[PDB]
């Protein structure tokens, strides 16, 4: 069931500190609640978009893309965060809604 | 064995040499120095949008704005040297193109290229040590948007005020290509006649050449620094700057007329 989504509904988890090992052995920040209005980068398969959080629940957020991407419902997603000027992993999700261009 | 010096970085800031050859580069507006509240903005990490967080000042998103309008509604937004060309995936059509100054935010604060700018400037100069640099200031740069062609976008090499060598910037094959090359060749050569008042003898030209007319684009460093492409670094230091002719390098991939032309050429080998 693959079409062209402009907005996504996901069932989402976060990590707790970003990925890596600091050699002074402190520990990795620890990545924090997703924000309304933040603009992340998912990796949505092959495709690498841009998303704009318009609300949070809980384990669940509603996301408007940048561009239109080309899903399926249940499909896994990779979040994404700007820090320290870096695209930084966060969490990941399965998209459980989405409305299409037609 | 080349290096990299203070100066060659701060003669390829775009208000550095746009200056110098404001006609042989197409429409843009500068900003210098750079909005403090855009700045301020751009070292916040995530990208916050508006539509406890910080977004610049509504002074500056009207003075931006103002220039896009001034431009003729759309424009490519730079920082004092990279553009953002590896952040196409945020942009709303897949183009460096921007008519809103959200959008232009949007592919600044997503870039790596635009991150080198801010913290990486001078991680390879031997007359500077990256502490926390001189008179210099960050700069806005704003290119009026126009449908650019890749295929005819070369980049040009310069050691000692002579052409070394050019090359084909996309990594696709183009037919038509081999066709104009020697024209292009001239071309080219005659844009850089015109680069004569460029401070440094041994630099990296972008050109873009539309309707016979070799577009200026761009000046980056001789150094590896900066993308060598179809050429290596080693290859280009291994090159003669007293050569009459420049290396040329495009993408690699009938009648009895083309057959026999060759023909003509394979018996003018057996000849000189």
């Amino acid at each position: 069931l693959p079409n062209i989504y402009t907005d996504i509904e996901i069932n989402y988890f976060l990590l707790r500190r970003l990925l890596g090992v600091k050699t002074d052995g402190q520990k990795q920040a620890k990545v924090r609640k997703l924000e309304p209005n933040e603009v992340l980068m998912v990796n949505i398969g092959s495709t690498a978009t841009g998303a704009r959080v318009v609300a949070v629940k809980a384990d669940m957020a509603r996301l408007q893309l940048t561009s239109p991407a080309c899903t399926e419902i249940n499909e896994k997603i990779a979040l994404s965060r700007r820090i320290e000027k870096h695209w930084r992993l966060i969490g990941w999700a399965t998209i459980k809604k989405g409305t299409t261009l037609e | 064995t080349l290096i990299l010096t203070k100066n060659q970085v701060l003669h390829c800031q775009f208000s550095s040499w746009y200056s110098l050859f404001r006609k042989l580069t197409p429409k843009a507006k500068v900003i210098k120095p750079i909005p403090a509240t855009v700045l301020k903005y751009l070292h916040e990490d995530s990208i916050y949008v508006e539509q406890p967080a910080y977004y610049p000042e509504r002074e500056a998103i009207q003075l931006i704005e103002k220039a896009i309008k001034e431009l003729g509604g759309a424009v490519v937004p730079k920082l004092n040297w990279s553009t953002p060309k590896d952040a196409l995936w945020i942009t709303t059509t897949g183009s460096l193109k921007c008519t809103t100054a959200e959008e232009v935010l949007l592919l600044l604060k997503s870039s790596d290229f635009v991150a080198h700018d801010l913290n990486h400037a001078f991680d390879d100069c031997k007359d500077f040590d990256n502490a926390d640099p001189k008179d210099f200031s960050f700069e806005l740069v704003l290119k009026e948007w126009f449908p650019m062609h890749a295929s005819t976008e070369f980049r040009c090499f310069v050691k000692s005020k002579r052409l070394i060598a050019f090359c084909q910037r996309d990594d696709n094959y183009y037919e038509f290509l081999k066709e104009n090359i020697d024209c292009y060749e001239k071309l080219i050569s005659d844009l850089l006649k015109k680069l004569d008042t460029f401070p440094d003898p041994d630099f990296v030209f972008d050109v873009y050449i539309h309707k016979d007319r070799a577009w200026l684009i761009d000046i980056n460093p001789f150094y590896p620094r900066t993308d060598g492409l179809l050429f290596s670094w080693s290859e280009l230091e291994s090159m003669n700057s007293e050569n009459m002719k420049p290396e040329i390098r495009l993408i690699p991939k009938a009648s009895e007329g083309e057959n026999l032309l060759e023909f003509a050429q394979k018996w003018q080998d057996l000849t000189n």
